[PDB]
DNA sequence: GGAGAATCCCGGTGCCGAGGCCGCTCAATTGGTCGTAGACAGCTCTAGCACCGCTTAAACGCACGTACGCGCTGTCCCCCGCGTTTTAACCGCCAAGGGGATTACTCCCTAGTCTCCAGGCACGTGTCAGATATATACATCCTG
DNA sequence: CAGGATGTATATATCTGACACGTGCCTGGAGACTAGGGAGTAATCCCCTTGGCGGTTAAAACGCGGGGGACAGCGCGTACGTGCGTTTAAGCGGTGCTAGAGCTGTCTACGACCAATTGAGCGGCCTCGGCACCGGGATTCTCC
C-alpha cells in the first residue's frame, strides 16, 4: 500500500499548468486547492472507470473504460478509440 | 455475372461506405427498419463534415509551414472556427494544447 | 543582471501555450492514480493507454479551470489569482 | 436469537394460547381447536412450525397438517396470510398468529385463496361451504 | 443411491413416494413441499425410474 | 484475429481529394475516426428519438435532415443539408 | 431498561431512534436493513434519519 | 386454471412489473430482456419515489399544510444534497427557489 | 379512445405507505410522473449502453446494478442497490 | 408582421423583481438591456428547436411536448408538462 | 414623515419573491415576444397555452439562475451592485458564449 | 542606445513512420417475395385566434439624498527571479506471470402464442383543504 | 433605548372546487407451452503488466533579495432606491369563428429476408523522405 502521493503534483508542475492556462502571477495558496480539486476530479472519473471494469468481470482498467467514464460526464475525449 | 458491382456511394458520387453505414444503422438498435436514403444522407453529411475539418486543418498546417496534419493543427482549426468550436465545445483532443491568447490586461 | 518580474512569466506562457507536451510527471501521476483507485477495488491493474488518457483529461480540465479562474481574477481588477477566484469559478460552473 | 425463541416460549407457557396450542427448538408442533360457531368447531387441527435463523425478523415456516376444507389452505396445509408473507413484524406473538388463523378459518378470503374451487363454493353457496367444511372436520379433524 | 436437486444431496433410495421426499426436504431446509413442483406426489421414485446420481428439479405461494 | 473496422481509408481518400499533397499522422487518423464515430452516434440517436416521438418505426432521410438541423449550427447545417439532399437526389436518380 | 427492546440482551452502544425507542447496536444495525426499513415499535420510518445520522 | 398473482405482489412491490417489462420491450432498448430486470428497475423506481415523497411530506408538515405541492417538491429536492446533485439540471414548474441571502448583503 | 398510462396510482400507494394522512396536488402528480419517466429513460439508456459495450444482447440485473451505481451518487446508490437485490431475491425465491 | 417593440414588453420592474427573486440587492441602470438581450438569445435558441420539431411533425401549431423536447435536448429538462 | 432607508425595501422584496412561486412576467407581452421571435423561422405559426407557459417557466428559471450567478460574481468583485460586467463574466464562465 | 540573453532560421544527417504492393475472404451487392408501415382521403370538433368592454393594479415619470463606486495614496509583504544543491523520473534491460481473448458446447432462459380475467382507465360525486375577509396580536424599523 | 408607523403572522367564517371515492368495461398482464440461441463454464495460449536495476541528468527544493501589487484608507461625485402622483394596457369574461389536430378506413411502395456471387479492405510487407536534431549565424527584446 502507499499514501501521500498527492504531493507528487509539484509546485513547478502546477505553475506550468497555470502558465499554459494564461496566468501571469500566482498566489501561494493556489497549490493546496489545486491538489484538492484534482483529487476530487480523479476520484469522480476513477469511480466510474472502476465500475465499468468490474461490470465486465476483469481486473484490468482499460482506455475504453476511461473513455466511457469521461464520456458519461460530458467531457468526451478523442485519440483512444 | 449478374451486374457490374457499383457501390451506392459510387452511384451518389460519395466516398464513405454507404453499405457500412447501413449495416451500422441496422445493427445499432436504433429502429425496427431503416429507409433507403438514410445511409446515403448520413454518409454525405459525414463526408462534408470531414472535408470541412480537413480543409481547415490543412490551411492551419500550411500557415505553420508544415506538410503533415497533427493533433495540434486539428485543435487550432477546431478552436479557430466558431461553428466547429460550438459543435465541439465539450470535446477534448489529445495533444491539442490551447489556442494561444493573452488578455490585454496582463500585457505591459 | 536580472529581468523585471513577470517578463519570464510571459515568455514561459508563450512557450507553454505553443507546445503540446504533458506538464505532469508520469511516475507520480500514475502513483496518485493507483492510490486513488485503491479505495474502490484492491490489487487493480491498469493499461498504459488508460493512464495516459487519464493524464490528458486531468490536464485539460485543470487548464480550463485555470483559464476560468484567471478570467475571474481579472474581473476582480487584479492579476494575482487567489483561491477565492477558483472557488467562484467552480461554483459558477456548477461543480459545487 | 434462541433467547427470543425461549422468551416467547416462556411467555407462551405463562399465557396459554386459549383453545389453540403450540410448542416443540426450530421445529414446533401446533395444535388448535375448532373456533366457536364455525363449521370446523369441535375438530382439532395440528400445524407445523419451522424456525429460520432470522426470527423474529423473518416469519417461521408454518403450515397446516390436518386436512381441512378452507379456501385459504391448500392440500399440503400451506397458509395464505399477510403476516406470514408480507405483514410479518417482530412486534407480534405467535398467539396473535393463531388468533388470526382462527379468524381466517371463521372468515375465509375468496379474493386471494389457495383453492379456487373452494373459494368459488364459499362465495357462491355459503351453506355448501359450511356443510363440506363440517364434513371434512368430522372426517379428518375429528 | 445418490440424488441431485436442481439442493440437498443425497436422499432416499428409489422406493419412496415423492410426498416423503418433499417432506424430508421441507424438514431439512424449510422450503415448503408444494414449492414448487417435481421436474425431470402419488408416483414414486421407482415409478419414474430414477437411478443413482439422477438430476432432479424442484408453486402458487402468495 | 478481430478484424476491427474504422474509416481510415475513406478519410485518407477525402484528404487526398481536398489536399493532394498533404500527409497525416497516425494519431490524427485515430482522432478523425473518433470524431466520425461520435458524430454518427449523435445523428443516429437524434434520428431514433425523432422516430420514437413521431410514433414511427422507420428511420428515413427526412428524420436525418431534422437531426442534422438540430445538431449542426447555422451555415454548417445549411451546407450539410444541401449536400445530403444533392447526394440523395443523385442516388435516387441512379 | 438496560436491555435492548428486541434482543433482550445488554445494550451495547445504544442507538436512539427518532421515535424515542432504544435498541442496541447489533439489533439496530441488523434492523436497519433487515425487514422493512421501518420501526418495529410504532412504524416510524427511519431511512432518512439513518442516512442523516450515518454521516 | 389457477389463481393469478401479480409479479409486483410476488416481489412485494408497488410499481407495475408488467408495465415496466412492456415499456422495456417496446422502447427498442435491446433485442431480449431478462426476467429480473423489470423487477430490479421497479424496485429502484419505487425506492426513489418513496425517498422523494418522504422529504416532500416532511417539508409540507414543517409548513403546517396537508397537501404536497410543487413548492414542497422543490424545497425537498433542493435541500437534499444527493437529490440536488441527481436533479441539478431539472426545472420544476411552479417550484420557486430555495430561500437564501448572502451574508454580505445583510446590514451590519 | 386511446387509453393513456401513468404512474399516478402506484405513486399514490407509495405516498399512503410513507405518510398515510397526506394528500398531493394534481399538478404535483404530473411532476412525479415526469420524474419517474426521466429516471426510467436514464437507467434504460445506461443499461443499453452497457449491454452494447460488453457486446451482449440481454439486459439482466447486472446491467441495471451497474447503471444504478453509475447514476445515483453516494449513499443514495447504496440504499437503492440494497432495495433492488432484495426484490430480486424475493422474486427468485 | 409583429413589430420588434415586443422585446420592450419585459418591463424594468419585471426585470427588477426577477433579480429580487434571484437575490440581487441593487441593480445598475445598464442591466435592463443586457438582460433582455440574453433573454431573447435564449428564447431564439429554444424556439429554433421547437419550430423544427413541429415542422418534422408536419403540423401547423407548436405543442407543449415540442418545447419540452427542445429544453431537454439543451440539458434543461422541465417537469410538469408531460 | 416616514421614510425607510434604502435597502430595507429591497430586502423585504427579496424575502417576498423568494417565497412565492408565481410567474414574474406579464403573459400578454411574453406571448407577443414569443410570436415575434418565432415568426422569422416560420410564418403563421400557432401555439398552445401550455407551450407558452412552459416557455415562460423555462425562461424565468434560466433568468433566476443567471441572476444568482451574476450576484455571486458581483459579490466576489467586492461590490453590492450588479452591472453588465458581472453578467458577461457569468455567461463566459458557464460557456454560453 | 549597446550588452546580453534568448529566439528564429538555415544546413547536413539519419531514421522511422507514412505511403505503396499482394492475397482473399467476408462484407458488400443483386434479385425475389410478402407482410405492412406509412401515405392519403375524409369526417369530426376541439382548441386556438380574434374581439369587445370594464377594472384596476401595474407601469411610468419625477425629486432627492444618501449610500455606494471609484479614484489616490502609503505600505509592505509576498511572490518572482536567481543560484546552488539534492533526487527522483527515466530510459534501458530482463524476467515472471496473472490475466485477457477464443474456442466448444450445452443447456437453460427467454421469445412466441393462446386463453382468460381483473386492475386500471373514464367517468360521476360530495366533501373537504385551501383562499379570501377581517379583526386581532406581534415583530421590525426608524428617528428621535 | 422607546414608542409610533408599518408591515406581517394568525384565529375564525364561509365559500368553493379539487380530489379521494365509486363503477362499467376492456385490454394488457398472467399462464401454460415449445423451440432455439445467448451465454456460463473450462481449457488454452500468449501478451501485456508488474516488478526490479543501474547510470544520467534534468528537474525539483532552498534560499536570498527586492519591488510591485494587494490592501486599508479617504474623499468625492452620482445614480439609484423610495416615495407619490399620473397613465395604461394586462386581465377577465365573453362571444364567435374556423383551421387544423385527431381519427378511421384503404391500399401500395417498400424494406426485411433469403439465396447466390464476388471483390475492397485488412493484414502484411515493404521503401523512402518529413521531420527531429545539432551547430551556427542573424535578429530581437529587455534593461540600465
Ligand atoms: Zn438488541
Amino acid at each position: 500500500v502507499l499514501r501521500d502521493n498527492i504531493q507528487g503534483i509539484t509546485k513547478p508542475a502546477i505553475r506550468r499548468l497555470a502558465r499554459r492556462g494564461g496566468v501571469k502571477r500566482i498566489s501561494g495558496l493556489i497549490y493546496e486547492e489545486t491538489r484538492g480539486v484534482l483529487k476530487v476530479f480523479l476520484e469522480n472519473v476513477i469511480r466510474d472507470a472502476v465500475t465499468y471494469t468490474e461490470h465486465a468481470k476483469r481486473k484490468t482498467v482499460t482506455a475504453m473504460d476511461v473513455v466511457y467514464a469521461l464520456k458519461r460526464q460530458g467531457r468526451t475525449l478523442y485519440g483512444f478509440g | 455475372a449478374r451486374a457490374k458491382a457499383k457501390t451506392r456511394s459510387s452511384r451518389a458520387g460519395l466516398q464513405f461506405p454507404v453499405g457500412r453505414v447501413h449495416r451500422l444503422l441496422r445493427k445499432g438498435n436504433y429502429s425496427e427498419r431503416v429507409g433507403a436514403g438514410a445511409p446515403v444522407y448520413l454518409a454525405a453529411v459525414l463526408e462534408y463534415l470531414t472535408a470541412e475539418i480537413l480543409e481547415l486543418a490543412g490551411n492551419a498546417a500550411r500557415d505553420n509551414k508544415k506538410t503533415r496534419i497533427i493533433p495540434r493543427h486539428l485543435q487550432l482549426a477546431i478552436r479557430n472556427d466558431e461553428e466547429l468550436n460550438k459543435l465541439l465545445g465539450r470535446v477534448t483532443i489529445a495533444q491539442g494544447g490551447v489556442l494561444p491568447n493573452i488578455q490585454a490586461v496582463l500585457l505591459p | 543582471h536580472r529581468y523585471r518580474p513577470g517578463t519570464v512569466a510571459l515568455r514561459e506562457i508563450r512557450r507553454y501555450q505553443k507546445s503540446t507536451e504533458l506538464l505532469i510527471r508520469k511516475l507520480p501521476f500514475q502513483r496518485l492514480v493507483r492510490e486513488i483507485a485503491q479505495d474502490f477495488k484492491t490489487d487493480l491493474r491498469f493499461q498504459s493507454s488508460a493512464v495516459m488518457a487519464l493524464q490528458e483529461a486531468s490536464e485539460a480540465y485543470l487548464v480550463g479551470l485555470f483559464e476560468d479562474t484567471n478570467l475571474s481574477a481579472i474581473h476582480a481588477k487584479r492579476v494575482t489569482i487567489m483561491p477565492k477566484d477558483i472557488q467562484l469559478a467552480r461554483r459558477i460552473r456548477g461543480e459545487r | 436469537a434462541l433467547k427470543r425463541i425461549n422468551k416467547e416460549l416462556s411467555d407462551l407457557a405463562r399465557d396459554p394460547p386459549a383453545q389453540s396450542s403450540a410448542g416443540p427448538m426450530f421445529h414446533w408442533q401446533a395444535t388448535i381447536m375448532g373456533p366457536n360457531d364455525s363449521p370446523y368447531q369441535g375438530g382439532v387441527f395440528f400445524l407445523t412450525i419451522h424456525f429460520p435463523t432470522d426470527y423474529p425478523f423473518k416469519p417461521p415456516k408454518v403450515a397446516f397438517t390436518t386436512r381441512i376444507y378452507h379456501p385459504n389452505i391448500n392440500s399440503n396445509g400451506s397458509i395464505c396470510l399477510d403476516i406470514l408473507r408480507s405483514q410479518w413484524s417482530p412486534a407480534l406473538t405467535i398467539s396473535k398468529v393463531l388468533l388470526s388463523i382462527s379468524s381466517l378459518l371463521s372468515d375465509p378470503n375468496p379474493d386471494d385463496p389457495l383453492v379456487p374451487e373452494i373459494a368459488r363454493i364459499y362465495k357462491t353457496d355459503r351453506d355448501k361451504y359450511n356443510r363440506i367444511s363440517r364434513e371434512w372436520t368430522q372426517k379428518y379433524a375429528m | 443411491m445418490q440424488i441431485f436437486v436442481k439442493t440437498i444431496t443425497l436422499e432416499v433410495e428409489p422406493s419412496d413416494t415423492i410426498e416423503n421426499v418433499k417432506a424430508k426436504i421441507q424438514d431439512k431446509e424449510g422450503i415448503p413441499p408444494d414449492q414448487q413442483r417435481l421436474i425431470f406426489d402419488g408416483r414414486t421414485l421407482s415409478d419414474y425410474n430414477i437411478q443413482k446420481e439422477s438430476t432432479l428439479h424442484l408453486l402458487r405461494g402468495c | 484475429r478481430s478484424r476491427k473496422e474504422s474509416y481510415s481509408v475513406y478519410v485518407y481518400k477525402v484528404l487526398k481529394q481536398v489536399h493532394p499533397d498533404t500527409g497525416i499522422s497516425s494519431k490524427a487518423m485515430g482522432i478523425m475516426n473518433s470524431f466520425v464515430n461520435d458524430i454518427f452516434e449523435r445523428i443516429a440517436g437524434e434520428a431514433s428519438r425523432l422516430a420514437h416521438y413521431n410514433k414511427r418505426s422507420t428511420i428515413t432521410s427526412r428524420e436525418i435532415q431534422t437531426a442534422v438541423r438540430l445538431l449542426l449550427p447555422g451555415e454548417l447545417a445549411k451546407h450539410a443539408v444541401s449536400e445530403g439532399t444533392k447526394a440523395v437526389t443523385k442516388y435516387t436518380s441512379a | 431498561e438496560c436491555q435492548c427492546g428486541i434482543c433482550m440482551e445488554i445494550l451495547v452502544e445504544p442507538v436512539t431512534l427518532p421515535c424515542n425507542h432504544t435498541l442496541c447496536k447489533p439489533c439496530f444495525q441488523s434492523t436497519v436493513e433487515k425487514a422493512s426499513l421501518c420501526c418495529p415499535f410504532c412504524r416510524r420510518r427511519v431511512s432518512s434519519w439513518t442516512r442523516y445520522h450515518t454521516r
